[PDB]
C-alpha cells in the first residue's frame, strides 16, 4: 500500500534459454543434403 | 514436444515450452559504527579508513555468508538454503536444487554428471575449508589420496578438471558444483554501496553509516547441484 | 572506535 | 593460537586448512627433527610413504605445497604451520 | 558485526572492531664467560 | 498529515500519505466478419 | 508458466496524487511573500 507498489520488479528482457547438447549427432554421423524424400544407399552385403 | 506423430495426417498442436522465473528479492546489508570523534582526530591512522575497510572486509564475509547459507528472512537466499532433491533434472521442480546423498570418492563424479553437458565447460565447484580438507583427505582404500596427488604437490587447482574454490561459509559436510554464472545470480543495486559519515546527529560522534543491497537467488536450478557427504 | 584501548 | 589435537596424514591436511586461503599463499611448516621424521614415516596403507616420494629419493622440496623447514628446538610431537612473515615477529 | 535488518525494524548499533595489542618487549640474552688471560695467551688457537 | 508545529517545540512525526493500485488489465475486443471475396472485388464503395 | 511471467505491468511513473487542487485560497487571495516573523499591513479604519 504505502509505497510498495511503487517497486516494480525489474525483470530482464533478454530470457536465457537451456543450453541444448551441441548437436552430436550431425557432427559424428555423415550428414546428407538430398533434393528427395528418400536416400538409398546400396551396400555389399557380401555372399561372394 | 516436438511431435514427429503420422507424417500423412493433419498435424497436431505441440506443447508449448514452460517458464519459471526467479524472485531475486534484494535486501540491505548495513553497518553502522558509532565512532568517536575523538579517534578519528587523534588517530594518525586514518582510523576511518581503516574502519571502511573493516567493513567492507565484514561485508563480503556477510555477501559470502548470505549466497551461500542465507535463509531468505529478508537476506539473501543462499543456494544450500533453497530446498534440495534427489531426483533428475527432468523430474524435480524447478525450485529445487538437486542434492547426492552417499551412504569413498565416488559421489562427486556423479555429481558432476548430474550437470548438463554444457554446464561442465564453465562448471566451478564451491567447497568449504573444512570438507575441502575432507576431500583431500579421502582416501582410496589403498590408502593414499585420491583426490591431491600427494602430500608434496598441494592443493590441486582442479577436482574433476573444473576450477576448485574455497568458500568459508558453506557447511562441515556441504559440498557444490555448478555454472554459477548461470546457476546463482547475486543481484546489487545501482547505487552499490553507499556509505555515509553522520558526524552531524550525535555530534561528537562521527556514525558512519555502510549499507549495500545485496541480493541472491538460484537462477537456473539446473546448474547447481550439491553434495551432503556423511556427517561422521 | 572510542577511547577504550 | 588453533591447535589441532588428532586421536595417516589427515592432521597436517586439516592444519593447513585451519589456515585462512590468504595465509597459505607465504605460509611455511617448521618441524623438529624427530616430528620431520614422523612426518616421512607416515605411510599410505599399503606400505608406499605418502609424503616423501620412495626411500631411494631425497627429502620432499615441499609439503602439502608449501616449503618446509626444520626447527630441532620444537618437542617431539609438535607441527606447526604459518605465514610467520604474518604470524611472528622477532 | 552486521545485523541483518529489515524494513520495519530499525538500525541498532553494531560492534565496532575491536583492535589488539601486541607487546613484544625486548629482553637481552647475555653469555657472560670467564676467561682467564692465561688461557687466552697460552692457546696455540685463538681461544677468543 | 500536519501538526501545525510551534516556535519552540519538537517537531512530531506526521503521518506518510497512502497509495493505492488500480490495476486496469487489456483484453481483446474484437470482430471477425466473414465478407466474401466476391463483394470486395466486385464494389465501388470500398468494403474493406 | 506459459508465457505470463513475460509479459510485465507498465506502472505508470506518474503517481496520480488524489488530493490535488488548484489552491482557491491563494488564487482569491493575494499571498505576499515576506522575510520575517510577522506581517503588519497597515489598514486605515477611515475618518478623513
Amino acid at each position: 500500500a504505502d509505497g510498495g507498489y511503487t517497486v516494480i520488479p525489474e525483470l530482464n528482457t533478454e530470457i536465457m534459454r537451456m543450453l541444448t547438447d551441441e548437436s552430436t549427432m550431425r557432427r559424428i554421423c555423415t550428414v546428407k543434403k538430398i533434393s528427395s524424400n528418400e536416400f538409398k544407399q546400396l551396400v555389399s552385403a557380401g555372399g561372394a | 514436444t516436438v511431435n514427429h506423430g503420422e507424417e500423412g495426417k493433419t498435424r497436431e498442436q505441440t506443447s508449448t515450452p514452460q517458464i519459471n522465473e526467479v524472485s531475486i528479492k534484494l535486501y540491505p546489508v548495513y553497518a553502522y559504527p558509532r565512532t568517536t570523534q575523538e579517534i578519528v582526530d587523534f588517530s594518525d591512522v586514518d582510523i576511518l579508513s581503516w574502519l571502511t575497510g573493516e567493513i567492507g572486509d565484514t561485508f563480503t564475509e556477510t555477501e559470502e555468508s548470505d549466497l551461500v547459507v542465507g535463509d531468505g528472512d529478508k537476506k539473501a537466499k543462499g543456494f544450500l538454503s533453497v530446498p534440495r532433491a534427489e531426483k533428475n533434472d527432468k523430474e524435480r521442480d524447478f525450485g529445487t536444487l538437486q542434492v547426492i546423498k552417499p551412504s569413498s570418492a565416488d559421489p562427486l563424479i556423479d555429481l558432476k554428471f548430474a550437470l548438463r553437458k554444457k554446464y561442465r565447460k564453465n562448471a566451478v565447484w564451491v567447497v568449504n575449508s573444512t570438507t575441502a580438507a575432507k576431500l583431500q583427505k579421502v582416501k582410496n582404500a589403498n590408502g593414499d589420496y585420491i583426490w591431491r596427488d600427494r602430500l608434496q604437490a598441494g592443493d590441486p587447482d582442479t577436482l574433476l578438471g573444473l576450477p576448485v574454490e574455497y568458500l568459508e561459509f558453506m557447511p562441515d559436510n556441504v559440498i557444490a558444483l555448478g555454472d554459477f554464472k548461470r546457476g546463482y545470480y547475486i543481484v546489487d543495486h545501482e547505487t552499490g554501496v553507499r556509505t555515509r559519515p553522520d558526524n552531524l546527529t550525535e555530534p561528537g560522534f562521527i556514525k558512519i553509516f555502510t549499507q549495500k543491497y545485496l541480493g541472491g537467488g538460484v537462477v537456473d536450478s539446473n546448474a547447481i547441484k550439491i553434495l551432503e557427504l556423511p556427517q561422521d | 572506535s572510542t577511547g577504550v584501548p
